[PDB]
C-alpha cells in the first residue's frame, strides 16, 4: 500500500535485442518413469508450457538451434543413453529393440556422477524458417488436421537405462532444457490474452 | 500494455492520438486537459483549463496529436511477505464538453470517439520476468501426445 | 496558435488585423516613473484563457465584456491582479462560432475603448454592480443605440471583422495598449470593451437553434510593478 | 550578504567553508530522466528564510531541525513544495548568537546527512509525528549518544565549526546536493539534519542568562520539475 518512485537513468539498447530476448533456456518437459514401457519417448514440440508458448507466438517465422541439455536425477554406476531419432528413421518401442543398435542416428552415453549431458541440434526444417502458425491443410482429402505443417517436425529423443536387469528396482526422473541461439525473426503478431484450451490448435 | 508486462522498469515518453468520426455536416468543440502527476483529477470544466489544455474542434481536422512528456514505473517488493505495493498515481487525460453537438435534421444525432496510443523512441525496458496474463493452467483436452 | 501552455488548433488563419497599426512593444524609455524594477513575466501568462460558452437564440440581442475585469478571477493572470497595482498589457482576441451550411445569419465583433455605459430613462448613474460583471458579462438592453445614444450605423469606425455564417466562422483582433497614462490600475479601470452584436437573426425549419459561440482571450506582452528588491 | 530580497548585514565574514569541496552546479548532462523541462527558478527563492529565536539556558541540551521539512510552510519555496514533486537544491546556513564578554561557553554546529533517528529503550519504530516537526524543531533526549548509539566524541567527521563565546559569535556552512538519486521528494525524505549541541554550559553571577540563538537558512540553486508545456 506504499507508493514510491525513483528517477531512472538508462542508456541500454542492446538489452532488448531479439538474440538475448530468447536465450533464457526454460524447461520444456518433466516426466519420470520406472524400471523393474520401461523408457521415455518425447516429441520435440515446443508449445508444451504456457510460459513458453505465449512467449514464442509473437512472431510468424523464425530460425534457431536447439541446445538440448538433459538433467537426470534418480545406486551402483547407472549409465544412461539418449538416442536422438530424426524423421525418416523409425522409433524404438521396446527396451531391447534393434533400433537401439542402429548407428545411423546420433547417440550419447553418460553416467550419473558426471555432470549432465549437453548436445545441440542445427536447423533441420526443410523450409527456410519454422512455421509457427500454418494457415492451410497438410493433406488433399478433406479430413486434414488444420494447422499441422509437415515441415514443423524435428524428431524425438529416447532415454533408456543401459544396465542389466538388477535385483534392485528404481525410478528415474528426467528433465529437458532448450536454449535457442542465432535468432532471426519476422513479421510480429499480437499476443493471445484469452486462455488456451488445447495443444493442437487455438480454441477458447 | 502487453510487452511491458514482461519487464519490471520502464521509462520514456508517449503519444496519444484521437480520431473523430462524425458526419461531414457535424460541428462542435471539445477540450483535452493534461494533469501533472502531483495533484488530483479535475472535476469541472473551469478547473481543468488551468493545466495544460488544448482546444480542438471538428470542422477543420478530425485528427489531433498529444505528447506525453514522461512516465516511469516499478513494482517495489519491499515487505517481508508476498505483498504487491501499488505504484503511485500519475497523470490524468480528461475530456470535457466545450459546446453541445450540432447536427443537421437529416443525420443521426450520435457521434463517436476513438483514442490511439504510441510510444516514442526513448522508451526503455529492463529486467525481464514472467507475465500473469494467462494464468497457471486450465483443463487441456489432449494433454499428452508425444509421451504416448 | 501554439502559444505557451495552450494551443487552439484547427482554425482558419484569417487575418491578424492590427487595430490601428501597432504592437505591445514592451514600453521602453521610461525612467521618470515606476523605477521599482518591473518584473515583466512573459512565459507565465500566455495561456488563452477561454470563457463560458454562450447560446445565441433567435430573439437574442448580444453580449458584452470588460477585458481587465473578466480576467481578475482565473489563472496566473488572475492571481497577479492581486498583490500588484501597476501593469501594462496587450491583448489577443479569438472569436469563433460554428453552424451547419443550412443556417444563415450575421454577427459583428467590435471592440470599443473607454466605452462609458449609461442607463435608460433615469437620472441616476449606474451602480458598481452594474459595471463589474466579471467573467459572464452582460446584455445590451437597447442594441440600436449602444446604451449611450450613439448610433450603431456609424459603429464601424472601430476595429471590427464580419463573421458571416455563409463564408466563415472565425475572427481575430489584436489590441495594443490604449491608455493616457502608461500604467494603470486593474480594479477601477477597464480600457477596452469587447462586445458582439447580432445584425441578422437566424432562421431554420425548426426553432431554438443554439449556435454556441466561444470567445478566447490571451494577454500578449504583460508587465507589472516590482515585488523583489535588494534593500 | 546582499542576496536577492533580503540581506543579513553586519556579520563577521568568517569562512564560506565548503562541506567537502563542491557547489550546487545546476546539474548538467542528464536527459535520460526528468525530460519535463525543469523550470529552475533562481531569483524567486533567494531570501534567507529566518527561523524562530530560541533560548539557551544553563540546563539546555540542544536542538535539531530537518532542512526539507522546516521550509515546507514559509514563503515562495514553501508554496513550490506543493504542486511539484521533483526538486534539487543546495543550501546555505548562517548560525549566529550574541552575548556579553562576561559569559562563557561553547557550542558546536554540525550537519549530518541521512541522520536516522531512534527511540530510547523500546522496540517500536518512531511515529510520523516524531519526525515531521516542521519549523520549530525538536530536542535531544540523550545528547551524548545522539539517539542512535554513535558517540559524540567522534562527531567531528562531519562539516562543523566551533562557535566559541570568547572568540566569535557566528558560523557559516555551505551544503551541496547529497543524495543517491539526482532528484527527490519533499514530503517523505530529508537529506540533511541541522543540529546544535552545547558542550560547555554557561555561567554567570545571576541565573537564567538567555543567550538567544538565531538560525537563518537560504537555498542556493534550486530547481523543480515542469509545469508549463506546449502540447
Amino acid at each position: 500500500a506504499i507508493q514510491t518512485r525513483t528517477v531512472i537513468n538508462q542508456h541500454g539498447v542492446s538489452e532488448t535485442l531479439v538474440e538475448n530476448f530468447l536465450s533464457r533456456a526454460a524447461l520444456v518437459s518433466k516426466r519420470s518413469f520406472e524400471y523393474k514401457k520401461n523408457f521415455f519417448k518425447w516429441t520435440i514440440n515446443t508449445r508444451s508450457f504456457v510460459q513458453l508458448r505465449r512467449k514464442l507466438e509473437l512472431f510468424t517465422y523464425l530460425r534457431f538451434d536447439a541446445e538440448i541439455t538433459i538433467l537426470t536425477t534418480v545406486l551402483p554406476d547407472l549409465t544412461l543413453q539418449a538416442m536422438f531419432v530424426p524423421t525418416g528413421a523409425l522409433t524404438p518401442e521396446k527396451q531391447d529393440s534393434f533400433h537401439w543398435q542402429s548407428g545411423s542416428n546420433a547417440s550419447v552415453f553418460f553416467k550419473i556422477s558426471d555432470p549432465p549431458a549437453r548436445i545441440t541440434i542445427p536447423f533441420m526444417c526443410i523450409n527456410s524458417a519454422y512455421s509457427v502458425f500454418y494457415d492451410g491443410f497438410a493433406g488433399f482429402e478433406k479430413n486434414g488436421l488444420y494447422g499441422i505443417n509437415p515441415a514443423d517436425t524435428i524428431g524425438n529423443l529416447c532415454v533408456r537405462i543401459v544396465n542389466e536387469h538388477q535385483p534392485v528396482g528404481f525410478t528415474v526422473t528426467v528433465r529437458v532444457y532448450m536454449k535457442p541461439k542465432h535468432i532471426k525473426a519476422w513479421a510480429p503478431r499480437p499476443p493471445r490474452t484469452l486462455p488456451y484450451m488445447s495443444i493442437a490448435n487455438a480454441n477458447y | 500494455g502487453n510487452i511491458s508486462r514482461y519487464y519490471t522498469h520502464w521509462s520514456g515518453s508517449l503519444e496519444m492520438t484521437f480520431m473523430f468520426c462524425g458526419s461531414f455536416m457535424a460541428t462542435g468543440k471539445l477540450i483535452l486537459c493534461y494533469t501533472p502527476p502531483g495533484g488530483s483529477c479535475p472535476t469541472t470544466r473551469e478547473t481543468a483549463m488551468l493545466g495544460t489544455h488544448i482546444v480542438w474542434d471538428f470542422g477543420l481536422q478530425s485528427s489531433v496529436t498529444l505528447i506525453i512528456p514522461w512516465i516511469s514505473g516499478s513494482h517495489y517488493r519491499m515487505f517481508n511477505n508476498d505483498a504487491k505495493s501499488t505504484n503511485a498515481n500519475v497523470g490524468y487525460v480528461t475530456c470535457f464538453m466545450q459546446t453541445n453537438l450540432i447536427v443537421p435534421s437529416e443525420s443521426s444525432d450520435t457521434c463517436s470517439l476513438i483514442g490511439f496510443i504510441a510510444a516514442k523512441d526513448d522508451f526503455s525496458l529492463r529486467l525481464m520476468r514472467d507475465s500473469p496474463d494467462i494464468g497457471q493452467l486450465d483443463h487441456l483436452h489432449a494433454a499428452e501426445a508425444a509421451y504416448q | 496558435l501554439k502559444l505557451g501552455n495552450s494551443a487552439i488548433v484547427t482554425q482558419e488563419a484569417a487575418n491578424y488585423c492590427c487595430a490601428y497599426g501597432e504592437w505591445p512593444n514592451y514600453l521602453p524609455d521610461h525612467e521618470a516613473v515606476a523605477i521599482d524594477k518591473p518584473t515583466q513575466p512573459e512565459t507565465a501568462t500566455d495561456r488563452f484563457y477561454t470563457l463560458k460558452s454562450v447560446k445565441w437564440e433567435t430573439g437574442s440581442t448580444g453580449w458584452w465584456w470588460k477585458l481587465p475585469d473578466a480576467l481578475n478571477n482565473i489563472g496566473m493572470f488572475g492571481q497577479n491582479v492581486q498583490h500588484h497595482y501597476l501593469y501594462r498589457s496587450g491583448f489577443l482576441i479569438h472569436v469563433q462560432c460554428n453552424a451547419t451550411k443550412f443556417h444563415q445569419g450575421a454577427l459583428l465583433v467590435v471592440a470599443i475603448p473607454e466605452h462609458q455605459r449609461g442607463a435608460h430613462n433615469t437620472n441616476t448613474s449606474p451602480g458598481f454592480d452594474d459595471i463589474m460583471k466579471g467573467e459572464e458579462g452582460g446584455t445590451f438592453n437597447h442594441p440600436y443605440v449602444l446604451d449611450d445614444g450613439t448610433s450603431l450605423a456609424c459603429a464601424t469606425i472601430f476595429p471590427h471583422q464580419w463573421i458571416n455564417l455563409r463564408t466563415n466562422n472565425s475572427a481575430t483582433i489584436v489590441l495594443p495598449w490604449m491608455n493616457a497614462a502608461p500604467m494603470d490600475f486593474p480594479l477601477r479601470h477597464n480600457q477596452w470593451t469587447l462586445a458582439i452584436i447580432p445584425v441578422v437573426p437566424l432562421g431554420t425549419r425548426t426553432t431554438s437553434s443554439m449556435v454556441p459561440i466561444t470567445v478566447s482571450i490571451a494577454p500578449m506582452c504583460c508587465e507589472f510593478n516590482g515585488l523583489r528588491h535588494a534593500i
